[PDB]
């Protein structure tokens, strides 16, 4: 709110600011647009499913283990262990809460996982069609030029490898110094911007003092007009700088959110033939997970090894 | 005698008491730069049973505050002289201590150094020294007065191991001569120990004066533990009296969760700093 | 208010922000150190041996306070003559130094303590500067300064050599010389004593009974402040949005008990954002926590002009106990229903409103994330569609905007 | 201009200039951001046209929700409108697999 | 860097710049954010192997 | 350096400045708006009069 930040509880300051033109309506309009865009971003990213799916009560997927990514009912928040690990790791400046609470973003994530483990990519196009998980893995192998031939003949081996990778991804996320650099940096950027904006209040801006009451008591409105106007224009410039930087940051975040929405629509709800898009190597599957102001993809990919040389013609 | 030593990390005082627990606040104030040369000044007026005139107590300039530290038994140093030229031509201020008193007074005394040295000032033979004040011999036009509690609450730990160290900072920013102090008797003989200790203000009084002269007065009627030598060119010699000159520097102080200053990092000292 | 902010007479569905609700202080307080400690002002007035006019009793005032509200019950205070300084506005002023002189005069000498006048007594005894600012108080003193024989204990010079500069003393015994005979020490003809008898009696009427008058010399030049006023005191309110005026502080907020551990000497409190939040009052020597006065952007929830006129208010992020409660704020005008529907007007954390006939009102509820569906996944169960539907969706994208060349 | 002489009018005129220019500065700065927003959509539209229209896209939920068949562009004021053709299936049926 | 650009070699001009608060440590941080990002752009485009 | 010397009065010398007019800065002699110089005045009541 421009009046409280710039002027606070002063009447003459508000009257003087009422002349500086619509430099407020524009501020509030821009910030409300940013807030609406932020509330919508999660809608594009997560709300890609019309219906919330639930996993079967018995969880046997042909040897594949999904305990680390499916929600654990023991915790009251109904979050996956990996999501839990990710979650663990005043002058008119209101912070509106997100429309989608973190207890239902996790529910979208759970529905997405249930659909992608119990129905393949079919629920991305139309009605969800049940499909055994080994058959889906055969489909995904067939999608990268490897026939169904070698999936079942290695089904136990691939199940063990996938379980080991899922087990060690938590260790990779934990023991690393800082893997969640982007989310933490976004939060720190917002906090730093707000702190700089607050600390700008105690700035003389070429006036006698940064206190409106002090600049009022020691003078009369005629002579104090110039000083209070200088303070008003300085604080207005600071607010404009803050809102412009916020607009640019929000454009960057909007680009990132569009990228994440495309990543969810291709990597998760289907198989992507693009190279190095859904993780390094040939792409098999992708599992989303929530995170504070962000998303985390587990890109289950297929990487060959142990090559042998031969003569060809 | 005089010598040179290193300040290490010491002489950090609260500039104001805005309680900011767990805040890495930084301020650009007068400070004692870390690892600065501090000059041991000493006074030697004692010799057996004869006179042995002193000619000691040289001049000590005062510029932009001063940091003083000492370890004294009870009242070895009792006088402070703050006034240009120390004569009846420029205004002067005197801080004079007592058993439990202080004689902070602004005046224009010609001379005030009449300690009346005892011919029998041998501490190992007798320890009587009473009523040897002999100050304010002359006063032309002197008006400003002040009396309050003394400055140094010396504590006795029933042994000499408790080498209590007293530190003070005197700066003259538009009056209010702040006397920040801190007593750490943890010392056992080490000179300017490693570690950190903050200084808390005690008193102040506004007058307005260009004090560039500094001096101290001893309990000369009982003078001992004063050795002499040719200490010069970065040497050491027992003085029990330190002094350092402050500079306008930028400091970054780390306030504890309780409120005190755990430690502070200087600026313009090291690239890491 | 919504029609006023969004300039139109038709308001469509959607939450709208109009203004900011701000609690206002209900009263003003001010508190400075305990009493006035020990200002020695009483010793100057409460006395028996007031210095006369031949040598005034100059006293330096730098260990006292400007509390001009406790010194009135020590004298009759018949006359309260004041110079350009306002007697009413004495408490707020912080005089750098005050120079007061106590002396006893008669009725006809009351006007002698005044700048820019002419006469005899003050030209020999007590000279005032032209710009003598401050105040002077005169009261009768026939109770103490009266003798049935003669009270010749107060004296005054009457034949000084010549006029003197403001605030000058000429206390010196001399043979007064005026005429053609320079008396060599006998002090005889044409040589009268500069000092004259200045006795008092009770039989004398108005204008001749002895009076005690004191003066005040101020200095309003910009300098460090020494003598300051405690601005009396006010009762320390708590848990109420007020205007606190502690030592060197002027702001508004809610004062609450503090659990902090302020080490003995203290001035203010601060935070990482450099804002005052914890203060202590010398009247109690206790720590008080300051919270900014409750605010929050009020918002209007409306179902659209072409459906109704009822609205729901969404005071944001405020526990408005100071009607429904949400994490985003408190809703008034909408009753929370426990059902779930796809929400068409977002509010806050999971809460959305809607206009339903459940006699139609506004109802807020938890979002329904979608129709519940459970798949029948099994070891050997597959669903294969037998029909399709060629559906033509639509997608709209901006490609360009209006070029401008201001 | 006709009410005040130069010396204080110069001060007053500078106040208008430093306000109007700063107001003009805000408009252009806010206009640049919107242009970047449009180009992001314009580039997306160009990408959408080169895949949905001049070909068939395997990207799921890019050229219409569901399996993509073709697309038809339609011009619009300051934009483009796509008519994605999709192959959403329906009427499933349980079966036993191996 | 603000200090030299706004005030060439003036100490008193630098003092007046301090009255404007964090218009520069914020500004320098913004520019160094671009600088480090530029090295990330070339790192991401080319170092795929 | 141009030194312009003339005698007017105590009242009129108060308006030897750009813009401000005492009927001396519109018909008699006015000081240019961008004047970067100095003005010196002294009494001449003892002279003539
Ligand atoms: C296949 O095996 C290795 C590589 O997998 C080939 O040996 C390399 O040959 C290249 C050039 O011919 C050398 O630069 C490398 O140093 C060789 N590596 C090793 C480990 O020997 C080998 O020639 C290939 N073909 C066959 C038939 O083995
Ligand atoms: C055939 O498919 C239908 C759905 O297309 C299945 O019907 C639901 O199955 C789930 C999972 O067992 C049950 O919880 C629901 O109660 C079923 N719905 C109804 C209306 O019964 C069905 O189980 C599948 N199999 C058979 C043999 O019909
Ligand atoms: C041990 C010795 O030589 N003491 C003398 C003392 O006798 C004499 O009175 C004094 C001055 O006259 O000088 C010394
Ligand atoms: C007020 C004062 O002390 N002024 C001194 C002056 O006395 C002295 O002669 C001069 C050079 O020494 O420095 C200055
Ligand atoms: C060995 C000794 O006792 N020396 C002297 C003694 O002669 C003297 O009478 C006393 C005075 O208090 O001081 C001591
Ligand atoms: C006014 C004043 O301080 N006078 C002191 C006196 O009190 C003291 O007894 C004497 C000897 O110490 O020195 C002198
Ligand atoms: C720490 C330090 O450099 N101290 C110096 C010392 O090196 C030098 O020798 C002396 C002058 O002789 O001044 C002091
Ligand atoms: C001026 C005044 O009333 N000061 C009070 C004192 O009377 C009281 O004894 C103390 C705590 O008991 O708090 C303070
Ligand atoms: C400085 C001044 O004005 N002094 C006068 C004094 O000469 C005169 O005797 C007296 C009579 O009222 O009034 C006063
Ligand atoms: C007195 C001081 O300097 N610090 C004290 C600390 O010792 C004590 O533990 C704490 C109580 O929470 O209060 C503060
Ligand atoms: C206007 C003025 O000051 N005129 C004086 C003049 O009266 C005097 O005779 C002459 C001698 O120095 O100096 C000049
Ligand atoms: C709204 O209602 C008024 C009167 O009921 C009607 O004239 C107007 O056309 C309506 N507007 C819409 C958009 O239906
Ligand atoms: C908020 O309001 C609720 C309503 O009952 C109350 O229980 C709670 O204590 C309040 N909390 C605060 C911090 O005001
Ligand atoms: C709605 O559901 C809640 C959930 O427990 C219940 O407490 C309440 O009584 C229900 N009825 C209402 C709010 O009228
Ligand atoms: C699938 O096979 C596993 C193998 O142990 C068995 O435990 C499970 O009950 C089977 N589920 C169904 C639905 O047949």
């Amino acid at each position: 709110d421009c009046t409280m930040y710039i002027c606070g509880d002063s009447t003459e300051c508000s009257n003087l600011l009422l002349q500086y033109g619509s430099f407020c309506t524009q501020l509030k309009r821009a910030l409300t647009g940013i807030a609406v865009e932020q509330d919508k971003n999660t809608q594009e990213v997560f709300a890609q499913v019309k219906q919330i799916y639930k996993t079967p009560p018995i969880k046997y997927f042909g040897g594949f283990n999904f305990s680390q990514i499916l929600p654990d009912p023991s915790k009251p928040s109904k979050r996956s262990p990996i999501e839990d690990l990710l979650f663990n790791k005043f002058n008119g400046l209101t912070v509106l809460p997100p429309l989608l609470t973190d207890e239902m973003i996790a529910q979208y994530t759970s529905a997405l996982l249930a659909g992608t483990i119990t129905s393949g990519w079919t629920f991305g196009a139309g009605p969800a069609l049940q499909i055994p998980f080994p058959m889906q893995m055969a489909y995904r192998f067939n999608g990268i030029g490897v026939t169904q031939n070698v999936l079942y003949e290695n089904q136990k081996l691939i199940a063990n490898q996938f379980n080991s990778a899922i087990g060690k991804i938590q260790d990779s996320l934990s023991s690393t110094p800082s893997a969640l650099g982007k989310l933490q940096d976004v939060v720190n950027h917002n906090a730093q911007a707000l702190n700089t904006l607050v600390k700008q209040l105690s700035s003389k801006f070429g006036a006698i003092s940064s206190v409106l009451n002090d600049i009022l008591s020691r003078l009369d409105p005629p002579e104090a007009e110039v000083q209070i106007d200088r303070l008003i224009t300085g604080r207005l410039q600071s607010l404009q700088t803050y809102v412009t930087q916020q607009l640019i940051r929000a454009a960057e975040i909007r680009a990132s959110a569009n990228l994440a929405a495309t990543k969810m629509s291709e990597c998760v709800l289907g198989q992507s033939k693009r190279v190095d898009f859904c993780g390094k190597g040939y792409h098999l599957m992708s599992f989303p997970q929530s995170a504070p102001h962000g998303v985390v993809f587990l890109h289950v990919t297929y990487v060959p090894a142990q090559e042998k040389n031969f003569t060809t013609a | 005698t005089q010598s040179y030593t290193n300040s290490f990390t010491r002489g950090v005082y609260y500039p104001d008491k805005v309680f900011r627990s767990s805040v890495l606040h930084s301020t650009q104030d007068l400070f004692l730069p870390f690892f600065s040369n501090v000059t041991w000044f000493h006074a030697i007026h004692v010799s057996g049973t004869n006179g042995t005139k002193r000619f000691d107590n040289p001049v000590l300039p005062f510029n932009d505050g001063v940091y003083f530290a000492s370890t004294e038994k009870s009242n070895i140093i009792r006088g402070w002289i703050f006034g240009t030229t120390l004569d009846s031509k420029t205004q002067s201020l005197l801080i004079v201590n007592n058993a439990t008193n202080v004689v902070i007074k602004v005046c224009e005394f010609q001379f005030c150094n009449d300690p009346f040295l005892d011919v029998y000032y041998h501490e190992n033979n007798k320890s009587r020294m009473e009523s040897e004040l002999r100050v304010y011999s002359s006063a032309n036009n002197c008006t400003f007065e002040y009396v309050s509690q003394p400055f140094l609450m010396d504590l006795e730990g029933k042994q000499g191991n408790f080498k209590n160290l007293r530190e003070f900072v005197f700066k003259n920013i538009d009056g209010y001569f702040k006397i920040y102090s801190k007593h750490t008797p943890v010392n056992l003989g080490r000179d300017l120990p490693q570690g950190f200790s903050a200084l808390e203000p005690l008193v102040d009084l506004p007058i307005g004066i260009n004090i560039t002269r500094f001096q101290t007065l001893l309990a000369l009627h009982r003078s001992y533990l004063t050795p002499g030598d040719s200490s010069s060119s970065w040497t050491a010699g027992a003085a029990a009296y330190y002094v350092g000159y402050l500079q306008p520097r930028t400091f970054l102080l780390k306030y504890n969760e309780n409120g005190t200053i755990t430690d502070a990092v200087d600026c313009a000292l090291d690239p890491l700093s | 208010e919504t029609k006023c902010t969004l300039k139109s007479f038709t308001v469509e569905k959607g939450i709208y922000q109009t203004s900011n609700f701000r609690v206002q202080p209900t009263e003003s307080i001010v508190r400075f150190p305990n009493i006035t400690n020990l200002c020695p002002f009483h010793e100057v007035f409460n006395a028996t041996r007031f210095a006369s006019v031949y040598a005034w009793n100059r006293k330096r005032i730098s260990n006292c306070v400007a509390d001009y509200s406790v010194l009135y019950n020590f004298a009759p205070f018949f006359a309260f003559k004041c110079y350009g300084v306002s007697p009413t506005k004495l408490n707020d002023l912080c005089f750098t130094n005050v120079y007061a002189d106590s002396f006893v005069i008669r009725g006809n000498e009351v006007s002698q303590i005044a700048p820019g006048q002419t006469g005899n007594i003050a030209d020999y005894n007590y000279k005032l500067p032209d710009d003598f600012t401050g105040c002077v108080i005169a009261w009768n003193s026939n109770k103490l300064d009266s003798k049935v024989s003669g009270n010749y204990n107060y004296l005054y010079r009457l034949f000084r050599k010549s006029k003197l500069k403001p605030f000058e003393r000429d206390i010196s015994t001399e043979i007064y010389q005026a005429g053609n005979k320079p008396c060599n020490g006998v002090a005889g003809f044409n040589c009268y004593f500069p000092l004259q008898s200045y006795g008092f009696r009770p039989t004398y009427g108005v204008g001749h009974q002895p009076y005690r008058v004191v003066v005040l010399s101020f200095e309003l030049l910009h300098a460090p402040a020494t003598v300051c006023g405690p601005k009396k005191s006010t009762n320390l309110v708590k848990n109420k949005c007020v205007n606190f005026n502690f030592n060197g502080l002027t702001g508004t907020g809610v004062l609450t008990e503090s659990n902090k551990k302020f080490l003995p000497f203290q001035q203010f409190g601060r935070d990482i954002a450099d804002t005052t939040d914890a203060v202590r009052d010398p009247q109690t020597l206790e720590i008080l926590d300051i919270t900014p006065c409750s605010f929050g952007g009020v918002s209007v929830i409306t179902p659209g002009t072409n459906t109704s006129n009822q609205v729901a208010v969404l005071y944001q992020g405020v526990n408005c106990t100071e009607v429904f409660q949400t994490r985003a704020g408190c809703l008034i005008g909408a009753e929370y229903v426990n059902n779930s529907y796809e929400c068409d007007i977002p509010i806050g954390a999971g809460i959305c409103a809607s206009y339903q006939t459940q006699s139609q009102s506004i109802i807020a509820y938890t979002m329904s994330l979608g129709a519940e569906n459970s798949v029948a996944y099994s070891n050997n169960s597959i669903a294969i569609p037998t029909n399709f539907t060629i559906s033509v969706t639509t997608e709209i994208l901006p490609v360009s905007m209006t070029k401008t060349s201001v």
